[PDB]
DNA sequence: CTAGTTGATCTCATATCAGGAGAAGGAGCAGAGCGAATAC
């Protein structure tokens, strides 16, 4: 599983970086390149690839 | 300012003279506007924002989220506090709309009738204004980081547009010929500006710090490479002759064209004679940015001196251009301000930047 | 004597003896050297280049337009069959210039290096072949040479041969081809040309390749369906108006 | 679209350039003087002086200076517009027939460019190989001369230096030299370069650059025996020669910057000198054997304000002015008693700045007269104009007159006027002000290097003289004044909008509205009214007052307590520096926004912005024309016409006229000079032009227009400038076409040709049916 | 000297799971130790 994505809005690749606040219970991808950030909430299991499916989910929501 | 008034109605002073120094007085004035608003419809952040040469009355705006919003600043309304209502919107049910974010957006030098857009889909889209359909697409085998018409051309009518590919295309408007490419750089080309004094003088600011200034009709690559230094490290021309310590990331010339503004990664703005790329060595100090993509900046018109409005951090920095003199901070934006664009007639400032809106600067009193 | 946009004047006597086509070509030929662009004279065979080629540069010595005053050290690659036809035709056309040839026929003896620098040095005109041109690349791009008109530069229409690589090592902007068939198998050729004369125009050669050499060709087949001929008709429409200004062909 | 019909009634009087030189013949000692748009050719005869020509060009002379190429047996004459058209024009006399040949001509204009602060500059250099203009900063144009064009064909040379302040060519140089100062953070320093043509570019001048007067203002280069350059600055005057470094301050210069030279010798052996305050000083450069001695400077004595000067010979100076009366004078070797060398030999008339104007149908004639406020600090007076050609009585003011009006019941003029005290102050001169039969000073409770002392002065209309003067309170200027009788009651008010004007500020931030009623010789304070803010601009409306504070157009109603009560207020204003009215609409002139037709609806109270022009014009003055036809003025010399439309798209006013008049419109007027077109609207500019717009018809403003294009097509300009393009719309951000405005000027040239040109012009009714129309056109001034 | 013939050589162009063991790197934690920094 890779820990750097694509980023749904600027489409560069391996530019969003993922940090895992397991204290808080929430997990922050944001885009190197375009600088768009977003926070959803994470649990032990979670992973990065969890938190940029988060990401995908709330564009695609929003986008409605 | 009596005396303005009094001097302009008795001829002592020419009203150049009022003109200029108010419009500079308004420019020292700016504040956030106490009565103006502008409609918010971008769901992400505004890249970029162009007020059309002509009229300066619409303004189009490309937001992170792919839409283009096109707004009418002026107030057809009776009240003094109004909203700049978005008048059309490529939104997302738009057939044509770019999948990724828009990342410049210009309308069409002469004439309103038409803008161009170009995103990090790999495409410049030509929009007709009326009909709001792409009068026509150009894709590029790599993300487009910015792009621009010439403000002069009534001959040619070339975009030139920087990618992450290492090569400077101009797509001619004019039967559909992408081919042209300019060598001469090695990494991405972060920003890409048309002289406004000369017709097929074009600057060019890549990610491998040097800024270069080619003559697009001429065979023989660049004309002049910026030098930070001039001349005082001086080595065999393959990777000395930099214009900045990092990538540089925005071009703005002047609004006589005499002068090339460039701003890099390293914090540093320069100035540079645009006839031979020799830097003025005006300082402007620290200019914070660290932007990856292109860096859209302008210089103010129409005033006793020439104003520069620079992005900086989540504030507009407002520098002499001549003198580096800081004005001031335009301090309204709650995250990362992307880009400015200056209305001429009247002095106004509209700003987007990363937080979803767009704040009009207006003179106060 | 004829006085053009700027400073440029072709004496009288040699300006009557063209004809309209070929005063036409010369026009077109010094809006390239304003423009500091290369450039195909590509009137079919008989119609007369070479003529036009010594105009244009007799007027421009004798214009004295300006590290050159009027004209400088000019190279001019041709068969080997047709040389002594060159330095025939300047000599009756322009006597005034040096009309060297660099060649084992030729009219040194002595080094041959020594004849290029002597012609770079003093202004003259280097007549060489292109095997020449393969062979002596270390010292014939030494010297800052003016112009590089290449006679019959099909020769070049193959991107990977060592004599277009050589062609394509001169700096100077005023690079000129005379041939009245530049193009003879395929687009690449007029991409390797158009390489010459003014590398950026047509792209990188898989970007030509792609955008114009597959929908351009592959629209002339027999069973080509009429979308794909529509979009081979788009494709000829673009790059006919991308190298119009660089490409000068007149018919008989 | 509209129809309108512009004509001067009164050409331009203001000097802004004088040569002289041997224009018409190789002996005649030519005197060109150039009135805005009027280039005046005199020949200086033993006493006074002959008109000889009177040109019109079709353009703002910017620069107008002789030069005598080799070969050629008088001196042509350079002349720039402000435009930018360039011509070179000759002097041809055929017998009677004397013609100006244009030598060369074209047009010099930068598409893109910041025009310099200091305005345009235009030098030749002193072996007339070039001519370099200073146009836009950052550049330096230069048309070769050598290089003899039809077309003059120019390049620029990028100056390094982008605030320049002066440029000369200096003398006695191989190669063209220029001198200029120019301004860096650093300071003031005067610069040399040698131009190049061959090489197209400047290169290391004679001496290196040299730190000058921080107010180092002028260049003078003086001649081949003593070379170099004198810089002349606010406190010092300084010669370099690139060794020689000689330098004075002399005191008698402190109080008054010098803004115009000329050179008395052909050697440069005297310089004339004027200041703004009108002084004249001799500037003598003392040799010693050439090279420079000692430089000495001596008051002359006094002139009218001179934007130029001009020494003819055997002491006749011509000293050109703007805000005054032209005058020819005479430097006697000996003083007049008086410590003054400078007696005026004869004075030529200039309407000056026209600030204000107001017609009066005094001595109850049919016939209009025009009242004007001209001229400016020492030469403001008040003109009243009639006619009889066109008569002009003088009453000096000795002060700058702003605003007037009339006050028919009381018989008398109100004048705002302005004098300028040095001090606790003291006045420079006795002004009008001062020598009024009563006078009085107001005493209110509201608020509690040299000044400004504003008064407003009530002069009998019959004599002229000044019945009162009233001067207002410390540091008070008076912007407006209006004669009217509000409410109810029935006595007239003089009424003056002021502002509190202090250095510490940019815009005033208090006034006050001051109603005085004048009786029995007595200029009686009836009431004020504390505002916040500059009252730029009053005028009765249906009864009320309607005031402009800076950015707020406000209407007050006089009550029975004889107080102003603010009845309604509108604030969509930068500034609303111009009001006008007609009905129950107001004409809001802004000081950008250019126009905004409000409209007071009295069922409710309010105002209601009617319409609105959204482009961007700085104004100068605003008329109502029609119910739906709005005149306006631009700072950039342009007359424009708004049209109510026929949505949110009907607040948007059409400009359906626009016209590039070359004249700073500074106040427009309803009423006529004299006893077919509709309404007459007479304007005053600053450089004295007294104009008049009226409106037409369509069918013949459409025949007029052929006849324009016909005139065009066979009248012939001096410079080759095309009619179309110096009447064209322009602005620094804006050029177009002119629409819905017939230059009367060129239609009343309909007289001025023969018949076979007429014939030539109606080609396409027959030459007697235009020669009544262009006569009764004629006729309405 | 001096041109014409003879071979070699180069370029260019013609299409279509039931290993294991050890050594080197990097990671995260743990503490020790010393500079500054409040503060009694
Ligand atoms: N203007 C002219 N006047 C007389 N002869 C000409 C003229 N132009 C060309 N020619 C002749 O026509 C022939 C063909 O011209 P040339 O340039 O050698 O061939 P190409 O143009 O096909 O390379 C030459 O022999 C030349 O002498
Ligand atoms: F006849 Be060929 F084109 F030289
Ligand atoms: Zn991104």
């Amino acid at each position: 599983l890779e820990t750097q994505f694509t980023c749904p809005f600027c489409n560069h690749e391996k530019s969003c970086d993922v940090k895992m606040d397991r204290a808080r219970n929430t997990g922050v991808i944001s885009c190197t390149v375009c600088l768009e950030e977003f926070q959803t909430p994470i649990t032990y299991l979670s992973e990065p690839v969890d938190v940029y499916s988060d990401w995908i989910d709330a564009c695609e929501a929003a986008n409605q | 300012m009596l005396g303005f008034l009094s001097a302009r109605q008795t001829g002592l002073e020419d009203p150049l003279r009022l003109r200029r120094a108010e419009s500079t007085r308004r420019v020292l004035g700016l504040e956030l506007n106490k009565d103006r608003d502008v409609e918010r419809i971008h769901g992400g952040g505004i890249n970029t924002l162009d007020i059309e040469p002509v009229e300066g009355r619409y303004m189009l705006s490309g937001g992170s989220d792919g839409v283009i919003v096109l707004y009418d600043l002026e107030n057809s309304s009776r009240q003094s506090y109004y909203t700049c209502k978005a008048v059309c919107s490529i939104g997302r049910d738009h057939p044509d709309v770019h999948r990724y974010s828009v990342e410049t957006v210009q309308w069409y030098p002469h004439d309103t009738g038409m803008f161009t857009s170009s995103s990090f889909d790999k495409t410049l889209k030509v929009w007709d204004t009326n009909t709001l359909q792409t009068a026509d697409v150009f894709n590029f085998e790599e993300t487009v980081y910015s792009h621009h018409m010439s403000p002069v051309s009534t001959k040619h009518c070339l975009v030139a547009v920087g990618t992450r590919g290492p090569k400077v295309q101009l797509c001619d408007l004019k039967s559909g010929s992408c081919s042209h490419i300019l060598q001469g750089h090695r990494q991405e080309i972060l920003a890409v500006s048309w002289s406004p004094r000369y017709d097929y003088i074009l600057a060019t600011a890549s990610a491998d710090s040097r800024v270069k200034l080619w003559d697009v009709r001429r065979a023989s690559g660049c004309l002049i490479t910026l030098d930070q230094h001039n001349g005082k490290k001086s080595q065999a021309v393959e990777s000395a002759n930099t214009a900045h310590n990092g990538k540089v990331n925005g071009l703005c010339f002047t609004s006589d064209g005499l002068h090339l503004l460039t701003v890099g990664t390293d914090n540093r703005m320069r100035l540079w004679n645009s006839s031979n790329g020799e830097n003025t060595l005006v300082n402007y100090g620290k200019v914070c940015n660290n932007s990856k993509k292109g860096l859209k900046f302008t210089v103010s018109c129409g005033c006793s001196s020439e104003f520069v409005f620079v992005p900086y951090g989540s504030t507009i920095a407002v520098y002499t251009v001549y003198s580096g003199e800081q004005i001031t901070m335009l301090k309204g934006h709650y995250k990362t301000v992307d880009c400015c664009v200056f209305q001429s007639n009247f002095q106004e400032l509209y700003s987007g930047s990363r937080d979803c809106n767009i704040l009009a600067w207006v003179p106060s009193l | 004597d004829a006085e053009f946009d700027e400073g440029f004047k072709v004496p009288g006597f040699l300006f009557k003896k063209l004809f309209k086509y070929q005063q036409t070509g010369v026009r077109w030929l010094w809006e390239l050297h304003c423009q500091q662009a290369g450039g195909i004279l590509g009137d079919e065979m008989g119609l007369g280049k070479t003529i036009q080629i010594i105009a244009f540069l007799a007027g421009l010595s004798y214009s004295k337009i300006r590290r050159f005053e009027g004209l400088g050290p000019t190279v001019i690659v041709c068969p080997t069959t047709v040389m002594h036809q060159w330095v025939k035709e300047f000599h009756t056309w322009w006597p005034p210039f040096r009309v060297a040839i660099l060649h084992e026929t030729g009219s040194y003896t002595h080094k041959k290096e020594k004849l290029i620098r002597d012609v770079a040095h003093c202004h003259g005109i280097l007549i060489t072949s292109y095997s020449y041109i393969r062979l002596m690349q270390d010292d014939i791009s030494r010297y800052d040479w003016h112009y590089v008109i290449l006679d019959e530069g099909h020769k070049i229409r193959n991107p990977n041969a060592a004599v277009t690589l050589a062609c394509k090592q001169f700096r100077t902007p005023h690079r000129i081809i005379l041939s009245g068939s530049p193009m003879q198998n395929n687009l690449r050729e007029l991409w390797s040309l158009f390489d010459f004369i003014f590398p950026g125009k047509l792209g990188t050669l898989p970007v030509f390749m792609e955008q114009f050499s597959v929908p351009i060709t592959m629209g002339g087949y027999s069973n080509a369906s009429p979308v794909q001929v529509k979009t081979a008709y788009k494709c000829a429409c673009v790059l006919r108006d991308t190298i119009n200004p660089y490409l000068l062909r007149r018919m008989k | 679209m509209s129809y309108n019909y512009v004509v001067t009634a009164q050409k331009p009087t203001a000097v802004n350039g004088c040569v002289t030189g041997h224009f018409t013949s190789a002996e005649d000692l030519n005197l060109l003087i150039a009135k805005n748009t009027r280039l005046e050719i005199y020949v200086v005869t033993a006493e006074g002086l002959r008109p000889v020509k009177e040109v019109g060009m079709y353009g703002k002379i910017a620069v107008m200076e002789l030069f005598r190429p080799k070969g050629e047996s008088k001196d042509l004459l350079f002349i720039l517009t402000a435009k930018y058209n360039a011509c070179i024009l000759e002097y041809k006399q055929s017998g009677e027939s004397i013609d100006i040949i244009t030598r060369a001509h074209g047009n010099v204009q930068d598409r893109i460019g910041r025009p310099s602060e200091t305005g345009i500059i235009g030098i030749i250099d002193p072996e007339c190989r070039m001519i370099g203009l200073r146009l836009y900063d950052g550049l330096f144009k230069v048309i070769p001369l050598d290089r003899d064009n039809k077309e003059l064909k120019a390049f620029n040379i990028r100056l390094e230096e982008l605030h320049v302040i002066d440029v000369k060519f200096l003398y006695g140089c191989q190669a063209p030299t220029i001198c200029f100062v120019y301004q860096d953070p650093q300071g003031r320093h005067v610069k040399t370069y040698e131009v190049s043509l061959r090489e197209k570019e400047f290169n290391k001048g004679p001496w290196k650059q040299e730190n000058v007067e921080a107010e180092a203002s002028m260049v003078i280069a003086v001649p081949e025996p003593f070379g170099g350059a004198i810089i002349i600055g606010q406190e010092s005057i300084t010669y370099h020669n690139g060794d020689k470094y000689l330098a004075i301050a002399p005191p008698i210069i402190k109080q008054s910057t010098i803004v115009c030279h000329n050179r008395v010798d052909p050697n440069g052996s005297r310089y004339l000198l004027g200041d703004m305050e009108g002084r004249l000083f001799m500037l003598l450069l003392e040799k010693e054997e050439v090279t420079l001695k000692d430089l000495r400077v001596e008051l002359l004595g006094e002139t009218s304000i001179a934007e130029c000067l001009t020494y003819l010979d055997n002491g006749v100076v011509f000293v050109g002015s703007r805000l005054g009366d032209s005058q020819l004078v005479k430097l006697n070797v000996d003083s007049n008693e008086q410590g003054s060398y400078v007696v005026a030999m004869e004075t030529f008339t200039n309407l000056g700045p026209i600030v204000d104007m107001c017609v009066v149908d005094l001595e109850r004639q049919g016939q209009g007269q025009l009242v004007t406020c001209s001229g400016a600090f020492k030469e403001g007076s008040l003109r009243i104009i009639r006619n009889g050609k066109l008569h002009i009585r003088t009453v000096p003011l000795y002060e700058s007159p702003r605003k007037i009006c009339y006050q028919e019941v009381s018989q008398c003029f109100g004048v705002l006027s302005s004098r300028i005290e040095v001090q606790g102050t003291t006045a420079l001169r006795p002004s009008a002000s001062t020598q009024a039969l009563s006078s009085s000073v107001s005493s209110s409770k509201l608020f509690s290097e040299e000044v400004e002392v504003h008064n407003l002065l009530i002069i009998d209309q019959h004599t002229f003289e000044v019945l009162h003067a009233h001067q207002f309170l410390q540091n008070e200027y008076a912007l407006s004044l209006v004669s009217c009788k509000l409410g109810k009651d029935p006595n007239t008010y003089f009424i003056v909008g002021t502002a509190m004007v202090y250095p510490e500020e940019a815009e005033p931030k208090q006034g006050r509205i001051v109603v005085f009623q004048y009786s029995d010789g007595k200029l009686q304070t009836v009431a004020e009214k504390e505002v916040k803010g500059a009252v730029y601009s009053m005028v009765e409306f249906n009864g009320k007052l309607l005031a402009s504070i800076n950015s707020t157009v406000r209407l007050y109603e006089w009550t029975t307590e004889k107080e102003l009560r603010t009845e309604c207020n509108h604030y969509n204003n930068i500034m609303a520096l111009y009001l006008k009215t007609k009905g129950d609409f107001i004409l809001v002139g802004d000081l950008m926004r250019s126009v905004l037709l409000l409209a007071y609806k009295p069922m409710e109270g309010n105002f209601e912005e009617i319409a609105r022009d959204f482009n961007p014009n700085w104004m100068s003055a605003v008329e109502i024309l029609d119910d739906d036809n709005f005149l306006g003025a631009e700072n950039a010399f342009n007359l424009f016409v708004c049209q109510k439309d026929s949505d949110e798209e009907r607040q948007h006013l059409q400009e359906v006229g626009l016209f590039h008049l070359g004249e700073f419109v500074n106040v427009f007027c309803h009423g006529s000079l004299v006893m077919p077109t509709q309404g007459s609207v007479l304007f005053g500019t600053v450089n004295g032009m007294i104009g008049l717009v009226t409106s037409l018809s369509e069918s013949w403003y459409n025949l007029l227009l052929d006849m324009q294009n016909r005139l065009n097509k066979v009248i012939k300009s001096v410079g080759k400038i095309e009619h179309s393009f110096w009447r064209s719309f322009h602005t620094e951000r804006k050029t177009e076409p002119a629409t819905g405005f017939i230059d009367g000027d060129l239609i009343e040239s309909f007289l001025d040709i023969s018949r076979p040109k007429m014939q030539e012009v109606v080609a396409n009714a027959t030459a007697d049916d235009l020669i009544k129309v262009v006569e009764e056109l004629t006729r309405i001034h």
